[PDB]
């Protein structure tokens, strides 16, 4: 890759190209797209509710009785990244300032 | 403005002058009638013979009174209603631009029915019925409350106007670049 | 005990109960408890009975919010000092020879 | 020390002030003792009347991340998931 | 004319109008019988009413109950039996506060708050992208040259 | 309006043929696009580049040549019948009586109406080096359009292997607010409305919204419940590292 293809592709294509919306990046695919995304984020949470409840009902006795080895680590990666997304959108609802006032 | 196209006399200009004062008095569509002093269609034409309508009615907006532009005309054009009813919808329309940024520099958005009483010649019992009309037309869209006498609108259509208006546009933007020294730093630090 | 079950009541209903000494003595004694917030009611002498001030209604205010930013640094507190003490013993572990 | 705390109780909770009732709560044998009072407090005066506006509390050097804030209330929650994220660095 | 004067009739010259101009309205020999003209008025007097309230809530958000019944030319008791039939009909619904005289739109509240509100606050702010990418192309050929 | 989809190859070929002529400040290069303008999404599948003399002093002096437009345009029936002249583009951030002009003669090779992009080879500021605009009357108005890039499937796996969050946005959203900061300084002294008519009209888009305070705090109520589930992900790991210290202790009684 030369000079120019360097800067060019780095602009167009490099692992997804979500510039042009810079300002609306985040905040329209998230805190604009609020319309069906996370919406009912109560019923949101009861999903995490029911992935957890169904692994870690499995191995109350740390010992081998329904044969399993990861199943507490599976919903503890699944709803850790969904809850990292709810508290990062959320609190940048406000965070952008739009300057509503009155 | 065309220069090559309609090639007419000096004559015909004031006759076309006419066409366009007319055409304004019985609807607020298109800006009002300050629209046409900026383009060179009265400072192209003389002031008197009945042909200052257009700059007559621009300065009545502020001052608000009917009696006054009403005996500097004829009976032709005073008879008809239509003129003095969508009169008080520009009357009050300066005013419904107030409710962004004009006076309070804290963008508090409040109206009173006696302030724009007085601007429109109107009582304030006919106000609530003012506003109604002017979202059956279209003209402006927003929601009222008759209990604390309170008007909330999108907008209508933004006018042209400069001066004071433009100076208080960029300390609205300074607002949006003092969240860069003040939240915009402290994100950086991070 | 009856400032909260008792919103609005009287000056001389309270030195009928606890059987104080006069209207001029419990005026001063409930006076001093709003100083830290305790009781969170108001005297009114014009009409001359006591008033609680407290509507409750604070879930919509951000008083609640102060109590949750603070438990979630409480649960990353036991983090911190948990992940460490599980390599502790490992170093011993690994450098003796196994079977 | 015993008037200037008897004052406070019915100062910053109570709002308005009463005017003959105000000098029997502190021992003041002379009304005119009971204006000379309020001049060091700073009360507002009105007509046959003596409000309290000082309620309302402000300023006192700066205050950060305490009592109420408004930028840095919401760095405070951004603060708490980067923390966790500083630790697995 | 009539049919959109629902929206601006007060019910002030509605017995005006009728009496003025009687095509249709008052005596009508054509397309009608009947014995007397309380058909006339009594059928359209139910429907101006009924038409009059549509609009209203569309416009007036809240209102006072006082204002509200000089609009539509009737009484307390006239007042309450409209608004019932149009509630129980599935026509409109508002609020009606008879302590309070205090009359209201009844805006829903499930819009979920920031869930949907939340799109007319960017939309606020999105057009300037837009007139942005046109003033650029603009402001500098008639500048620059 | 329309929408605009240029692909990565075709603003990567087209810098490079800047290079290629040895193109100085004072000459411009024009090219011609082609892709399918019949949908409402105009896309470019196929670009070159023309050999396009002109003078920076004088915006009289241009040089294009039609002959090389009608051999290109057969040779390509022979590679891909799917593509077709949808209009021309140029370089340089000036429009002059040069681009101007010559956007009628495309037209008669192009059915629709030509797409004029303007070709940043500098990439000057933000993103895009190369924006959609599209020709309109009432003068010439040329109008913006959404400029989206977006590949095959195949293309954008093959660009990866050639190099091979929440601050992000924030960052990027500051930088648009200094450019409106700029932007109505330097339109006031243009003047000294067509474009404040626009803005005046969005800036107005705690009477109604006493009741919208109560939505801020309801968003942070979900976060602590949310917070609630990430302590959750951290007390297992509270209990995995148990699981292990159990076998821990059980290592040096071997040993």
């Amino acid at each position: 890759k030369t000079a120019k293809e360097t800067k060019m592709l780095m602009n167009l294509h490099k692992e997804q190209w979500q510039s042009g919306l810079k300002m609306y990046d985040y905040e329209e695919k998230e805190e604009s797209n609020l319309a069906a995304t996370k919406s009912m984020v109560k019923i949101a949470e009861q999903y995490s509710k029911r992935i957890e409840e169904e692994k870690e009902l499995t191995e109350e006795e740390l010992k081998t009785r329904y044969v399993g080895r990861q199943d507490p680590k599976k919903h503890l990666s699944e709803t850790a990244d969904e809850t990292l997304e709810n508290n990062i959108v959320s609190v940048l609802t406000a965070g952008v300032n739009s300057v509503a006032i009155k | 403005t065309l220069e090559p196209s309609t090639s007419i006399t000096l004559a015909e200009r004031q006759q076309l002058a006419y066409d366009l004062s007319i055409s304004a008095l019985l609807g607020d569509k298109i800006y009002n009638f300050g629209e046409l002093l900026h383009h060179p269609i009265m400072e192209t034409i003389v002031n008197d013979s009945n042909y200052d309508w257009l700059f007559q009615l621009l300065n009545a907006l502020t001052v608000g009174d009917f009696d006054k532009f009403d005996s500097l005309i004829k009976v032709q054009i005073s008879k008809i209603p239509i003129l003095a009813q969508h009169e008080s919808f520009l009357r009050q329309k300066i005013c419904l631009m107030t409710l962004i940024e004009t006076v309070f520099v804290k963008n508090i958005r409040m109206l009173s029915f006696e302030d724009i009483s007085k601007a429109t010649h109107l009582p304030k019992d006919n106000v609530e019925h003012l506003v109604m009309r002017a979202i059956s037309l279209g003209l402006l869209k927003g929601s009222i409350d008759q209990v604390n006498e309170l008007v909330t609108i999108s907008w209508v259509q933004p006018r042209i106007i400069s001066g004071d208006q433009i100076t208080k546009m960029k300390d609205r933007l300074v607002e949006w670049n003092d969240q860069v020294e003040k939240l915009g730093k402290k994100m950086e630090a991070r | 005990i009856i400032s909260l079950t008792y919103k609005k009541i009287s000056l001389r209903d309270i030195c009928l109960k606890l059987n104080l000494d006069s209207e001029q003595t419990v005026e001063y004694m409930v006076s001093r408890a709003i100083r830290d917030g305790v009781i969170e009611a108001k005297i009114n002498h014009e009409d001359g009975f006591i008033e609680t001030t407290e509507l409750l209604n604070i879930y919509d205010s951000e008083d609640p919010q102060q109590v949750f930013d603070e438990r979630i640094k409480f649960a990353n507190q036991l983090h911190d000092e948990y992940l460490v003490s599980m390599r502790y013993p490992e170093d011993k572990k690994t450098q003796q020879n196994e079977k | 020390a015993i008037r200037d705390e008897i004052a406070k109780n019915t100062e910053l909770s109570y709002d308005f002030l009463p005017l003959s009732n105000i000098k029997a709560l502190l021992f003041f044998n002379n009304e005119k003792e009971t204006e000379k009072f309020a001049l060091e407090r700073n009360w507002p005066i009105v007509n046959s009347k003596v409000y309290f506006n000082n309620q309302s509390k402000e300023k006192a050097d700066y205050e950060d991340e305490m009592m109420h804030e408004e930028d840095q209330k919401t760095n405070i929650i951004e603060k708490a998931m980067d923390y966790a994220i500083s630790i697995e660095n | 004319s009539l049919v959109k004067l629902f929206t601006t009739n007060e019910l002030m010259r509605w017995p005006i109008v009728q009496k003025t101009y009687e095509p249709v309205l008052n005596e009508d020999d054509l397309a009608f019988g009947g014995e007397a003209n309380k058909h006339h008025w009594e059928d359209l007097q139910k429907r101006v009413i009924e038409h009059n309230l549509r609009v209203i809530s569309e416009y007036y958000s809240r209102i006072t109950l006082l204002r509200l019944n000089e609009l539509l030319d009737l009484t307390e008791s006239q007042t309450e039996t409209y608004i019932s039939d149009l509630v129980n009909q599935g026509i409109i619904y508002a609020k009606v506060n008879r302590p309070a005289k205090i009359v209201n739109f009844e805006k829903p509240k499930n819009s979920s708050q920031l869930l949907n509100e939340w799109s007319h606050n960017v939309d606020e702010l999105l057009e300037h992208i837009e007139t942005i990418g046109h003033l650029i192309t603009k402001e500098e050929i008639m500048h620059g040259l | 309006h329309e929408k605009v989809t240029i692909a990565p190859l075709v603003l990567l070929s087209a810098l490079d043929h800047y290079e290629r002529t040895q193109t100085k400040e004072n000459k411009r290069c024009v090219g011609v696009i082609l892709g399918d303008a019949n949908s409402s999404t105009i896309r470019v599948t196929n670009s070159f580049a023309l050999p396009f003399e002109e003078d920076e002093k004088n915006s009289d002096v241009w040089f294009l040549d039609h002959n090389y437009i009608e051999n290109m345009n057969e040779m390509c029936k022979k590679i891909n019948a799917k593509e077709k002249l949808i209009g021309w583009y140029h370089s340089g951030p000036k429009l002059r009586a040069s681009d101007l002009k010559i956007n009628e003669l495309f037209k008669k090779y192009t059915q629709n109406n030509p797409l004029l992009l303007i070709v940043d080879v500098k990439q000057q500021g933000v993103g895009l080096p190369t924006d959609a605009y599209v020709a309109i009357e009432q003068e010439k108005t040329f109008l913006h359009l959404p400029c989206t890039i977006e590949a095959e499937e195949a293309e954008e796996i093959g660009v990866e292997h050639l190099l091979r969050i929440r601050l992000t946005n924030q960052l990027k959203s500051l930088k648009g607010l200094q450019s409106k900061l700029k932007d109505v300084v330097e339109y006031l002294d243009k003047v000294i409305h067509t474009i404040l008519g626009k803005l005046q009209d969005v800036f107005n888009l705690n009477n109604l919204q006493k009741a919208l305070t109560v939505k801020t705090n309801d968003e942070l109520m979900v976060i602590y419940i949310s917070n609630l589930v990430r302590s959750i992900i951290a007390f297992d790991d509270l209990i995995e590292n148990k699981i292990q210290n159990k076998k821990i202790q059980e290592q040096r009684v071997k040993d």
